[PDB]
RNA sequence: GCUUGAGUCUCGUAGAGGGGGGUAGAAUUCCAGGUGUAGCGGUGAAAUGCGUAGAGAUCUGGAGGAAUACCGGUGGCGAAGGCGGCCCCCUGGACGAAGACUGACGCUCAGGUGCGAAAGCGUGGGGAGCAAACAGGAUUAGAUACCCUGGUAGUCCACGCC
RNA sequence: CGCGGGGUGGAGCAGCCUGGUAGCUCGUCGGGCUCAUAACCCGAAGAUCGUCGGUUCAAAUCCGGCCCCCGCAACCA
RNA sequence: AGGACCGAACCGACUAAUGUUGAAAAAUUAGCGGAUGACUUGUGGCUGGGGGUGAAAGGCCAAUCAAACCGGGAGAUAGCU
RNA sequence: GCUCGCCGGAAGACCAAGGGUUCCUGUCCAACGUUAAUCGGGGCAGGGUGAGUCGACCCCUAAGGCGAGGCCGAAAGGCGUAGUCGAUGGGAAACAGGUUAAUAUUCCUGUACUUGGUGUUACUGCGAAGGGGGGACGGAGAAGGCUAUGUUGGCCGGGCGACGGUUGUCCCGGUUUAAGCGUGUAGGCUGGUUUUCCAGGCAAAUCCGGAAAAUCAAGGCUGAGGCGUGAUGACGAGGCACUACGGUGCUGAAGCAACAAAUGCCCUGCUUCCAGGAAAAGCCUCUAAGCAUCAGGUAACAUCAAAUCGUACCCCAAACCGACACAGGUGGUCAGGUAGAGAAUACCAAGGCGCUUGAGAGAACUCGGGUGAAGGAACUAGGCAAAAUGGUGCCGUAACUUCGGGAGAAGGCACGCUGAUAUGUAGGUGAGGUCCCUCGCGGAUGGAGCUGAAAUCAGUCGAAGAUACCAGCUGGCUGCAACUGUUUAUUAAAAACACAGCACUGUGCAAACACGAAAGUGGACGUAUACGGUGUGACGCCUGCCCGGUGCCGGAAGGUUAAU
RNA sequence: AAUUCCUUGUCGGGUAAGUUCCGACCUGCACGAAUGGCGUAAUGAUGGCCAGGCUGUCUCCACCCGAGACUCAGUGAAAU
RNA sequence: CUUUAAUGUUUGAUGUUCUAACGUUGACCCGUAAUCCGGGUUGCGGACAGUGUCUGGUGGGUAGUUUGACUGGGGCGGUC
C-alpha cells in the first residue's frame, strides 16, 4: 500500500509511492493492445487547444471491455494488470469459452475469483447486470447512460455511484460529485466500488513526476504581459482585476452549464 | 556560431519543389508569374 | 516427598466485557408538494432573527446524520479508562457444583512493556443536532461575559499520534 | 512653497453649501439615593464662535489679511 | 535507489583580459555551472502574422519582431527639414 | 635528401549530410593565392567513378501528408472514409588476398552464399486482403563467460656495434590469416508426447485459446566463443635481379605458448524498478470461397536470371554552412604503447603536419607570461584579477537538522629507490600427470608455468619523494528563494519563471474549455481519486476583522422593461 | 527590513577609527497573513559583512622571456 | 351597466398525455474487406432541443478613434 520514501536527495524527501505487490509484474496480454499516439493537446489544425499537456512517457492503449455483452457465462479472473492509461487497475478475465478481456477491477477482487454477467448473475462484486434487477441502495460502478453504450460514470479509481430510488424505466443515481441524476433502468451497472482507492494518497514528489505523467509546466497570468493574458503588467506584481480565464471568460464562480436538452435527467445539482 | 542555412536537398524539394508548387492554386500562380517574367529557373530543382 | 496455596480438566450460570458486520423505531434538521393566513420565534423585558417572495401551525412523501427513550436499578461487567436499541459472527475474564489431576509451579516488582476519558494534532471521509472561535442583539458605569438569534473548527467514522 | 480642509461651552462633535437669537454627548456645579463613595434619579449653570479688518441694516455663516492644526502636490533630464 | 556526489566527451555561458575599421555582424584564452536526466542530439514531420510558440523576457518566428518578409493599394499622407 | 619541432579520443583513418570533378597526369603563370611562386583546391588539355551480395530503388509501416465517394463551405476551398504515399525504423545473400598515375567487399585469384524463374524426377491436397503465432521493442543495475587487442616468453632471421663496456639473463625485427561449411559449448529460456471435448478467435479451421484425461518425465528452442576445415593456400622479415634508373621483376624463414583485457559479443539475456515502455510486411501455420484427372504444393537435381541509379574527391574542413584559402559551426564509426582510476593529462607509434609574407633590430608602450627584498588588502565601489589550496590510505571532525545530512567539515600524518619477510608474497590463472564418467567443447584430483598487488621491517639519496602536466581555498554571521531546473540568441542568470504541495472554482460526458464563420478535431478512446481555469508556492507553526464599493452566485414578490 | 522620509534614529557588538554588517528597542513617514505571515535543515557561477591562509592588488615598482611596435624587402586597405 | 352561470367560439397561458416532424457523438444490419458517410430495421428522446430572421441585455475578447491651447522650457496650478 502506501510507502513513504526515505529522504536521500531533495525531491525524494516528500515522495510517497503506492506499491501494490499483488499486481502482476510481467508484460500485458498482447492480443488486446493497440498503440496510442500523443496528441500533445493539438487538434487537426495543429494549433494547441489545451495548454498544460504534452510530452510524457510512451504508453499503449489496453482495450478494456465495457459493454460486458457476454451474458450467462462464468468468468474466472486471472491477474491484476497495471494500466498506464487510467488510474484503476484492470483485471484480465478469462471466460469459459476461452476469450480473455480486460475489465476495471472492483475493490474486493482477487485472482481466481468467479464472476459473471447477465440479468441473473449474482450479487458478488464485479458482476454486471441491468440496474432494474439491482437492489435499492446498493453501490455500483461503470454505469451506462444508455444500454450498450459501454460505461460512463464511476470509472476512476475508488469512485462509485449509489442507487437511490426507482420509478418507471428511470432510476435515480447519487453520483460521486453528489449530483442526483436519473437514468434508464435497462442500463447495465457493475456491483462494487472500483479498486485502487489509495491512488489519491500518491503525492508524486519531485517536479519531474508531473513531466512524465504527461503534464507540462503552467505559467500564471500575473507573470505574463498584458498582451499574453487579461492579467499582467504592473511594476510590482500588481493585480487589481477580477480573475478571468485567458480568453476572457469569467472564472471563480461562473456557471458554464449550457446543454439545456439534458436538464430533464438532472435532479439535484452539486453544492 | 551556427548559421541559418543548413542545406538538405530532401527538405528543399518537399517545400519549394515543383510538385509542392503544383499543390495549391497559390503555388501554381507562382509558376504562372515566373513564366510570365521569363525567368530561367522556373522553380528550384537542380 | 505432601496437598492445605496456585493452576488444569469435567457440566453449567449471569453479564451496557471487547472487536467486526447488519438492522429497527421515535425525534430534530432540510428539500419537494397540499391545505391555510399574519404573525412566528425568543425574553425578566426586549431586540437581533424569520415571515405577505405566504412564515410558523398542519398533512403526505423523500433524504440524510447522530444518539439510542420507557425497561434502568444505594443493578451488572471490565484491571483501570470505561461499557447502555435489536441481531449475527469472532472472542476474554469471573462465579458455582461435584469430583479427578499436577505437586509450592508462589507473592511483590526498580528498569521494561502494554492499555489509558475529554480536549488536541495528522491523512482521508462524513456532517443531522449541538457548539468553542466569531458576528449581531441586548444587559451594564463598561460587559471583551452570564441572557437571546445565528454560527466555524470540533463533536461522528477508519487508521496514526498524543 | 501650490492647493485643499478646518479652528466653536471644560473635552470631542454638530450648526454652517440656502447671512437673521449656537445644539448633542460627556464633563462641571448643586440637591437626592447610600453607613460612605461609585453607579443611578432631579435641576441648573457655563461658549455669546482662532484672530485682525471688510461687506451688509445684521455676520458663527460671505470676503480678504494674519496665527495655528490637518492632508495632497512638491516632478523630467 | 536517486530530477544523489566528484568529473571527461557533451551541453551550458558565470567572471576577467584580449578583441571592438575583429581571426569573428557576440568570438578567443584562462578559470566557471550541469553532466542517468524537467538531460542532450541526428533525421523526418506539425503549428503562421493580430497569427504561431513561449518553465513568460513582450522572448523567438531565416543576422530584423510592442506585431515577420515579399508584391500590390502607393507617387499614401507630412501645417515639417 | 638529412636534421629539427607539433598533434596523436586528433591537427589521424573511414563515412553520412552538403557540395559537384576540387581526384590523377601533362602543360601555363595573364589574373586568382593576402608576398614571391617553376607550385596549386588557379588557367588549359587529356584521363579517371566497374557490384546478384555495399548503399539506393524495391517489400512494409510510424508521426504526418494527399485523399475516389462522402459531410461541410459566398467561390477559391476545409475536414476526412476506402485507399495511397511517407525512414530517421522492420525486410534475402561475401569474404580474404593481390592490383591501378587515380577505382574497388565493384577489377583479377581463391573459396562461398541468397532469392527467384524454368525444366526433369520422386511424393503430395493446394488455395485469402480472412484466423492465429511470430516479427515486437522501457529504463536501470550486476555479474560470469568470451574476443578484438596488447604484453611477455618461446621460435625464426638479422646484429655484436662511431667514445668506456657489450656472443649474452644481451640488442633489433617478424611471428598474420577471413567469410562460409562442420561441431553444437559456456550459458539462458521452456515441462513434454498422445487422445477427447468446446457458448471463443465476425464464416470455417486438423491451427490458436480454453476444459478434461491418459502418459513420460525429459524433450525442444536459443547461443557468443572455442575446436576442426576453409588454409600441403595466401601473406610474410628479408634476400635474389635489374633499374623509363623514380622502382619493377624473381625467391621466401619462422609463423607457437602463456598472461592481461574491453565501453565490443553472449545480452532485444538475467535480476529489478516503476514513469510500464512502435506499427506493419517479410516468415510459420489454419482452413473458406474456389479446384481435384488437374492446377498447385514438398523435397532433390539441373539450368538460366538477378535489372536500373549511386560508387571519383573533400567530409570537424582551404572543397559543407559563415560575402574570403576566415582562430566560428556540423551528426556517425575505429580508437595502439608507458604512467594513470580514466575517452582527463604528459611523452610517443600508426599516420599526417610546421598553419602562403619574410629578414634584422632587441626603444617607449601594448598583449601573453616568469620571478621579487621587506610589508601583506594599507589597493579598490568591491580581494576584481592573481596567488595559494589540489592526489590516495589512515586518523579525527562542531553548531544546526527535515535525523539522510551538515562533511572531502575543520585539522593532521604517511608516500621516493634498493633489499628482506617472499632467490617476487597474498591472491588470480590454470598446464602435465592421474582418476571417474549413461565419454565429450566432460567432470574431479592435481599443482607446472605465468601474472601479481598491498603491508611490515632494514638500509640509502636529495633542500624538497602526491616532486612535472594533472589536481577543492577554508571558516563565521546574515538577506532572499525551499531544492535539481528554465530565461531576455547578440550587454541583465536573478530575489524573476517553473516546481511538488496547497486552496478556490468550473465541468454528469454529444462535459466544461480551446481551434475552426461549418463539418469536425483536441479535451480523451479519459469519466468527479478525472479533466479546465485562477491564485499561492516544499516542510513546520499558521492564516485574524469587514459583504459597505466592485464582481460572481442564489431569489423571484413588486417596480421599470425590446421586438411583436 | 529587498519597505525607514526625518536618518549616519538610539543602545550594544565587531574595528585605532565602521554612513555598511550583526543583535536589540517600536515613533511601522507608508509591515502584515495565500497579490500569504513567521521560522527553516540542505541547496546557490545569488546580495551584504568579518576572520585565517595567500599573494606585485598596493606601498614602489624592478628585472626577464616571448608576440607586436621600430628599420629593410614584397603586397597594400579604411573611416574622413 | 352592475355582480357573474354554463354551452358554443375567437384565440392566450399553464400543466399532463401521444407521436408523425426533428435530434440521436444508442444498438443491429447493408453498400463494405470501411468505429467515415449513406440507407434500413429498431430503441431512446421529442414538438422541447437546435438552426434562420428580428429583438433587449452583456461584451476591452476584438477594432477604430478622441484625450485643447495659452504657458518667461513642459507637466502641476491658474486662465480662456
Amino acid at each position: 500500500a502506501v510507502v513513504k520514501c526515505k529522504p536521500t536527495s531533495p525531491g525524494r524527501r516528500h515522495v510517497v509511492k503506492v506499491v501494490n505487490p499483488e499486481l502482476h509484474k510481467g508484460k500485458p496480454f498482447a492480443p488486446l493492445l493497440e498503440k496510442n499516439s500523443k496528441s500533445g493537446g493539438r487538434n487537426n489544425n495543429g494549433r494547441i487547444t489545451t495548454r498544460h499537456i504534452g510530452g510524457g512517457h510512451k504508453q499503449a492503449y489496453r482495450i478494456v471491455d465495457f459493454k460486458r455483452n457476454k451474458d450467462g457465462i462464468p468468468a474466472v479472473v486471472e491477474r491484476l494488470e497495471y494500466d498506464p492509461n487510467r488510474s484503476a487497475n484492470i483485471a484480465l478475465v478469462l471466460y469459459k469459452d476461452g476469450e480473455r478481456r480486460y475489465i476495471l477491477a472492483p475493490k474486493g477482487l482477487k485472482a481466481g475469483d468467479q464472476i459473471q454477467s447477465g440479468v441473473d448473475a449474482a450479487i458478488k462484486p464485479g458482476n454486471t447486470l441491468p440496474m432494474r434487477n439491482i437492489p435499492v441502495g446498493s453501490t455500483v460502478h461503470n454505469v451506462e447512460m444508455k444500454p450498450g453504450k459501454g460505461g460512463q460514470l464511476a470509472r476512476s479509481a475508488g469512485t462509485y455511484v449509489q442507487i437511490v430510488a426507482r420509478d418507471g424505466a428511470y432510476v435515480t443515481l447519487r453520483l460521486r460529485s453528489g449530483e442526483m441524476r436519473k437514468v434508464e433502468a435497462d442500463c447495465r451497472a457493475t456491483l462494487g466500488e472500483v479498486g485502487n482507492a489509495e491512488h489519491m494518497l500518491r503525492v508524486l514528489g519531485k517536479a519531474g513526476a508531473a513531466r512524465w505523467r504527461g503534464v507540462r509546466p503552467t505559467v500564471r497570468g500575473t507573470a505574463m504581459n498584458p498582451v499574453d493574458h487579461p492579467h499582467g503588467g504592473g511594476e510590482g506584481r500588481n493585480f487589481g482585476k477580477h480573475p478571468v480565464t485567458p480568453w476572457g471568460v469569467q472564472t471563480k464562480g461562473k456557471k458554464t452549464r449550457s446543454n439545456k436538452r439534458t436538464d430533464k435527467f438532472i435532479v439535484r445539482r452539486r453544492s | 556560431m551556427k548559421r541559418t542555412f543548413q542545406p538538405s536537398v530532401l527538405k528543399r524539394n518537399r517545400s519549394h519543389g515543383f510538385r509542392a508548387r503544383m499543390a495549391t492554386k497559390n503555388g501554381r500562380q507562382v509558376l504562372a508569374r515566373r513564366r510570365a517574367k521569363g525567368r530561367a529557373r522556373l522553380t528550384v530543382s537542380k
